[PDB]
């Protein structure tokens, strides 16, 4: 009903942030994948 | 350019300790400010610095197994570094057995 | 570079093995040192009678310094000619092992 | 003039309830530290196994979510917080959890520091705060964390 | 009462003091405590070192130059070196989280306001927003 | 039947190495676009086997 409008903003100041260390762990984990194209060799060309 | 590809180091510059033997010229065996190394240190100086080419280069001897290598740094403007000046990366952690 | 003082010393002034532009930092055992205890001079060092027989160690700034120890790529000429009266012989730069 | 008190998303520690859990198909929701936040499920039908996705997001008619295989690890569960899907959201980030100590000052100018017993929300959706031992409920800017 | 403590609560009474040149000690958060001074001479600068105990003659402090961050001075703690107490004997420190039960038998949780004792030796607490004082046993030093 | 008979075999066996030494051992990013804050990731060690 009443129109969207932007308003104001949200986002507080920050000071002094530190870096993140990756966390070493015994336990397992999963490995985040990218699905893309894949580059190989013609084989069959290769024996030719 | 440095400061964008370097990563941080505490610089901490060398100089001999007067705990030095007048006579024969070597150093105590332990003393606060060098642990029996004859060299002490002044304190640490915040920088960030470029690394390169790092080598965990491992000699098998009666002695003993030994960890030496090689690693290049480039450091940035201004700084006039010495001999046996000494870093630590506390970021990278190595593995010992 | 550190010294070892005697009672000898103290009076003659410290012969150092550098020369001395400026001096960044001074230590003994008790501890540093400031600028109301040691001067130098013709690039000898002296010391007030409290350090009789202490150590002293400097960290020192030298000026850049070079020798010649080989001549490399000696010599490289030219025939210049080209909006010159006549033809002139110019020796271009040396290389230098320094 | 206000709306109602919301739930936090209860952390699950007993490992027995989890696999009750699993067991019964529930999806649960691992936050791993080093590789960001999962989705963990049971295959239903009869060739029982774990499946694993990262299309995190509540399920929704014009978002459905694709379960991979995965060989997920004991380990995994017991040192890493898992929550049930159907709690955890983006609902409330609240910056100051329930149970959470927190440091606030005092009319008499003397800060203290208490612990977050209830936390609601008003119609702008702001943060109203209720501390142990006081009545009035405070605000987001007013109170401060202390950490370690 | 007790006389352990004596913080200084301005910055530039810590700046005059470092003028008259005594010297002062910095508190540190899990790490080691230090001492600060200003160097004499004809060039003044701060000079730091990382020995506590008194001078004698078994025992000389080692100082060298550092610079010393005003953000430290001014959040740290600091007190006159010379009148410094090394521990009270108390098993809560100020300043530290501690938790206890209301009058009405509420449990909540807050911070040591004061330390406390009789002639006895006894111990007394007081808490924050609690004007009375609690024993030891009541109270109950909460877990990082 | 080989009591006091020679054998002799050609046999395939699985290839397995072992770390002689690492070499280029550590290379470093502080990656930060598309971050909430600055974080460090340790890049591929090299090894010589
Ligand atoms: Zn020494």
């Amino acid at each position: 009903e009443k129109p969207y409008m932007i308003g104001a903003n949200s986002n507080p100041n920050v000071i002094n942030k530190s870096t993140t260390y990756t966390t070493t762990t015994q336990a397992d984990e999963q490995d985040k994948p990218k699905y893309t194209t894949r580059l190989e060799f013609d084989t069959i060309d290769m024996i030719r | 350019f440095i400061n964008d590809r370097g990563i941080k180091v505490l610089w901490e510059e060398a100089y001999f300790c007067p705990c030095l033997n007048p006579d024969t010229g070597h150093p105590r065996v332990d003393c606060p400010r060098c642990h029996g190394k004859g060299i002490a240190y002044l304190p640490p100086k915040e920088t960030i610095m470029a690394i390169q080419s790092q080598e965990k280069g491992t000699n098998q001897l009666d002695i003993g197994i030994l960890d030496t290598g090689t690693a290049i740094g480039t450091t940035q403007l201004e700084k006039r570094i010495s001999y046996r000046d000494r870093f630590t990366v506390p970021e990278v952690l190595m593995p010992q057995q | 570079m550190i010294y070892f003082v005697n009672k000898d010393r103290i009076k003659k002034g410290i012969p150092l093995y550098y020369d001395v532009k400026e001096i960044t930092y001074i230590a003994t055992q008790d501890g540093t040192v400031y600028e109301e205890d040691y001067e130098i001079k013709n690039n000898r060092l002296y010391l007030n009678e409290k350090y009789e027989n202490h150590t002293v160690t400097l960290k020192i700034l030298m000026t850049l310094r070079y020798v010649v120890s080989d001549i490399l790529k000696e010599s490289r000429y030219q025939y210049t000619k080209f909006n010159q009266p006549k033809s002139k012989f110019e020796n271009l730069p040396q290389k230098l092992l320094l | 003039i206000s709306l109602n008190p919301i739930q936090d998303a209860k952390p699950i520690d007993d490992i027995v309830d989890i696999m009750t859990y699993l067991k019964n198909g529930k999806v649960l929701r691992v936050k791993q530290d080093n590789q960001g936040d999962i989705l963990v499920r049971m295959s239903p039908g009869k060739h029982k196994f774990t499946e694993v996705s990262r299309d995190l997001d509540k399920e929704s008619f014009y978002y459905k979510r694709h379960w991979v295989l995965y060989n997920v690890s004991v380990n995994s569960l017991i040192t890493f917080d898992v929550y049930l899907d159907e709690e955890y959201s983006e609902t409330t980030k609240v910056k100051y959890p329930k149970d959470t100590i927190v440091e606030y000052t005092r009319e008499d100018q003397e800060k203290d520091v208490a612990m977050i017993k209830e936390i609601l929300t008003d119609n702008n959706g702001n943060y109203f705060y209720a501390l142990i031992g006081e009545t009035m409920l405070f605000d987001e800017n007013k109170l401060n964390k202390v950490k370690d």
